[PDB]
């Protein structure tokens, strides 16, 4: 045998040693995965349900401009709807993480904004388009409103980007822990803490608490070593929740109010021009939720022991080799802490 | 270093040298060897500086 | 389970992007993340 | 300043310590020179005399070779003299270790032999060469001598090639001794042994020979751990000594003797193919005098300093900072090892 220590005769082959080893890892993993199953299916639930309310909040807004474009400026519509459309697709796009310039978002709205607005409110009556458009920024037509629009999107836009990207880099990496893989050393000492008293006959003996302790403290050093990375995430996911949803909702007063700055100037303007060509609720229910489980890579060897069958009293036991009357006494984990670390820097950075 | 994905890296030739390395899968059913490499380091001629004139 | 005792129900199913998670502006994941089919109890 | 500990005044600014430390380098590399010269220059007349000996000895047996021919066999020759000069040239790129294969060189020696032989010794009377060749190996015209000269050959070359090569190699460990460049700490610590007495205004004082220990032990750390492997080599060297020159001497004997067996089937051979169709005393010396020098890697840091200005009573020295009235008190090293333990194992495998 190369596992189970053989100081009488023995119940079991090689074979059955293999058998043994194979259901101690299948047991061990199974244990984390039920250690881990709250924590995960809570930060699923909460990142979709983020997720669908954010689609939501974008899909109301471009719905509320639409609306407020048919009521107030008849006159705008259909080209209105073309690049409101536009400009709330990149919106969601750049929610989800696409690479999308939200200075660009605001300028491609105003450029396309312009000309429509000059054909049809201040002289009415295709090919002129582009001399429009350059006349936009050229004269800086809309004054301050489209740098007022683009740091009043981009400060709410960056944040909720990267909360979505937080709650999911920690589905990640609770997704990680149940797959741990362990020395072969550990496989070993597992399997005589919960399987080699069989090959000795025993039917019930459970393992000694101690045993349990120091098998679990063996291969457990480099898992214990992500908990102060992972309360850094949990307190710097508490210090970002502490903005999206108002902004998007006044875009249309920000934007029905520019239209009358530049309608101020038409005078002027049209003989140059013709011249010239429950969410805050939610995200504080997640935080009280989520520090629940700050103490989670911490607690995990203890909840393994406390969770598998064992000898608490250290009393008629076994210790791995024999039944005694007391108890005598990284690579992966790396990308964990890189990521953490990774995170931790963009949050800490946002707020 | 053993990679996830069964791959041995080898960064120099010098830690590590020649010889015929085999990769075998080792399951609860059984072993399987596979054919072994034949890995040979060779080293590439280099010359000397001159020396002077006799 | 089908929300609706009697007559048209609904079945959901989830699939989330984080096997692995996109970090530092990785391309997200292509396609559809929920499953919606009708049900008859 | 960043090398010279300011304990008072200065009397150097920092580009004067620059020039300290670039000429603390000069003279490290300058003492590795002079302690490795004798050595070198030992490996490099031994190496350049056994090439030129080893091409005396096959240039003299390829004369024999082709004077056996023109006095035995004048009806092979000119064609002899040309396969004769191709075997010893293939012979002496072989042994000065380009990549030659002995068998190849055997077989095209009896492939270039049996066709002249066939038309001038047994046939008399360009295009039907190669069937000539083919029937060589196909009929085994020259019996067990092809095997018996590859493998008398093959024995000597081997040991003679390698031989050379532990040379080269040997010269090229000396040649990186003297081109061994250090860490910067050791460049400051070097400065401030030999130099920075200098920037206190002090003239003639040396440093303490406990300080040039510790100094030296300092960074020799690495270089010491070779002279294992360098003893293991000068041992290994002296295997391989205790044979080439017989054999390309009796070479034309044998070739004779194949001649003869060829020419003792000719009856139907003719028929059949034309229905077909002082050195010992040099390596010994070089062995002793080599033997002086297997301490060379353990008593390099005690070289460096008992060349070096040291005050070897400890009195009145420098300790790298002060002056006292008593003292208190690598990746190219790993090539070089490598290279050291590739080399013993061909010498040692070898014999
Ligand atoms: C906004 O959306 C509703 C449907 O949700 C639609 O009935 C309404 O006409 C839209 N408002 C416009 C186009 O003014
Ligand atoms: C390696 O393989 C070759 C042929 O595949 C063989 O001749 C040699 O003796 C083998 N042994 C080693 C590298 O130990
Ligand atoms: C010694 O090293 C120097 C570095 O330039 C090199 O150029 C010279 O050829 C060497 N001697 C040898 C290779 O034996």
């Amino acid at each position: 045998l190369q596992v189970c220590l053989p100081k009488g005769p023995t119940c079991c082959s090689r074979k059955m040693e293999e058998k043994y080893q194979l259901t101690a890892r299948l047991n061990m993993e199974q244990l984390l995965q039920s250690a881990s199953m709250e924590l995960k299916f809570l930060i699923i639930q909460n990142a979709a349900v983020f997720q669908e309310a954010f689609e939501i909040v974008v899909r109301h807004a471009k719905n509320y401009t639409n609306a407020m474009f048919k009521n107030n400026y008849p006159s705008l519509t259909p080209q209105a709807f073309e690049f409101v459309g536009e400009f709330f697709t990149d919106v969601s796009l750049y929610i989800l993480g696409s690479d999308i310039n939200v200075d660009d978002m605001v300028n491609e709205l105003f450029d396309s904004l312009f000309p429509v607005i000059y054909t049809q409110m201040m002289n009415p009556g295709l090919d002129i388009n582009e001399c429009l458009r350059g006349a936009r920024r050229d004269l800086k037509v809309f004054g301050s409103f489209p740098k007022l629009i683009m740091t009043q999107v981009s400060k709410s836009l960056q944040v909720t980007r990267i909360f979505l990207q937080a709650l999911n880099l920690g589905i990640e990496v609770i997704n990680t822990t149940d797959h741990l893989k362990f020395s072969k050393d550990c496989g070993r000492m597992l399997t005589r803490m919960w399987y080699c008293s069989y090959c000795q006959g025993l039917m019930m003996v459970k393992p000694c608490g101690g045993y349990c302790n120091v098998v679990m403290q063996g291969c457990m050093a480099g898992v214990v070593e992500i908990d102060k990375y992972w309360r850094e995430y949990i307190l710097s996911l508490e210090e970002l929740v502490n903005d999206m949803e108002n902004v998007l909702l006044g875009l249309f007063s920000t934007i029905h109010d520019s239209i009358q700055y530049v309608q101020k100037n038409g005078g002027k303007l049209t003989t140059t021009i013709g011249k010239l060509c429950t969410l805050s609720s939610r995200r504080r229910e997640l935080i009280q939720k989520l520090k629940s489980f700050i103490n989670f890579y911490s607690a995990l060897p203890g909840y393994i022991c406390s969770h598998s069958p064992v000898a608490e009293n250290d009393t008629l036991c076994w210790n791995g080799q024999e039944l005694v009357e007391r108890y005598s006494q990284e690579p992966v984990v790396s990308q964990i802490i890189d990521k953490l670390k990774h995170i931790n820097q963009l949050l800490r950075t946002m707020s | 270093d053993t990679r996830a994905d069964h791959n041995l890296i080898i960064r120099q030739a010098r830690l590590s040298d020649s010889g015929n390395y085999t990769c075998m899968a080792a399951n609860i059913v059984a072993k399987r060897r596979s054919l072994s490499a034949t890995v040979v380091v060779y080293v590439n001629g280099g010359w000397s500086s001159w020396t002077e004139w006799s | 389970a089908c929300n609706v005792r009697c007559g048209r129900g609904w079945q959901k199913r989830s699939r989330t992007c984080t096997n692995p998670a996109p970090l530092n502006g990785g391309a997200f994941c292509e396609g559809m993340s929920v499953q919606k089919i009708t049900c008859t109890a």
